[PDB]
């Protein structure tokens, strides 16, 4: 996240922190995720195309802090690596993940004050253009850093509409209608590279709701390139099928 | 480079 504020785990409960284990036995983060349901994670499919092994993955929930432990925080084996089968690819499409999540004890999220599902949208039912969201996630502080930031951070961008983002001085073609575009007036703030597969909230007619999940984006707060993240009101049938597996 | 922007993270090539 460029610019907003750190943040803790409570702000966000839903977030989820996932690690890949390598040859050798490091483990490096990968990208973040919603848990949905008690046995489910929501993600992006570019964070996992190039090794979609279910073995390799950590995922950890109520973890504000990307390298220590935080107090409370559960860790899980990814139980089954569901990537979407339409998936293309720096504009993707079709950019969503499921994790199904079990500890080493059998069980799935035992919710907390830390550990939280997040509702998903009604169907094809998206803020309109304008509207203020969160994100949130580890990713990198400064487009030019090497290292991720210790602890979490969310911030807030205003959604763009299809029209605008679809102008040959923004991203033209590479925009569909199944992702949406959010940005800063001042494009001083924004996801970054790490913050993938992470949360895009609105508050859709009182409750917070999960519009949007990290994709893509030339770049990191530049004018004129917003962050691009899959329109999840626009998947419904797709997770409501893969939920069951 | 494009290896530094969300979309690459957990690539081969990065």
């Amino acid at each position: 996240i460029i610019g907003g504020e750190f943040t803790t785990i409570e702000n966000q409960p839903w977030f989820a922190a996932i690690y890949r284990r390598h040859r050798g036995g490091s483990v490096t983060y990968v990208c973040g995720g919603s848990l949905i349901s008690p046995c489910w994670v929501i993600s992006a499919t570019h964070c996992f195309i190039d090794y979609p092994k279910k073995e390799d993955y950590i995922v950890y929930l109520g973890r504000s802090r990307l390298n220590s432990n935080t107090q409370g925080e559960m860790k899980f084996e990814v139980e089954n690596l569901i990537l979407h089968k339409d998936y293309s690819a720096l504009a993707h499409h079709n950019d969503i993940a499921l994790l199904k999540i079990r500890s080493k004890e059998g069980r799935c999220a035992q919710p907390s004050r830390t550990i939280q599902t997040i509702a998903l949208p009604s169907m094809y039912n998206d803020p309109q253009f304008g509207t203020s969201c969160e994100i949130t996630g580890f990713g990198k502080e400064q487009s030019t850093d090497y290292l991720y930031p210790e602890q979490l951070k969310m911030t807030v961008v205003k959604l763009i509409s299809h029209r605008e983002c679809q102008q040959p001085h923004y991203y033209g073609s590479e925009v569909t209608t199944k992702m949406l575009c959010a940005a800063d007036p001042q494009w001083k703030t924004d996801s970054c590279q790490g913050d993938s597969g992470g949360p895009l909230v609105c508050s859709l007619q009182g409750r917070m709701t999960l519009t949007g999940i990290v994709s893509w984006g030339r770049g990191c707060a530049l004018k004129d390139k917003p962050g691009v993240y899959t329109r999840v009101s626009h998947f419904l049938p797709w997770i409501r099928s893969h939920t069951k597996e | 480079g494009a290896c530094s922007w969300r979309g690459l993270e957990n690539h081969a090539m990065c």
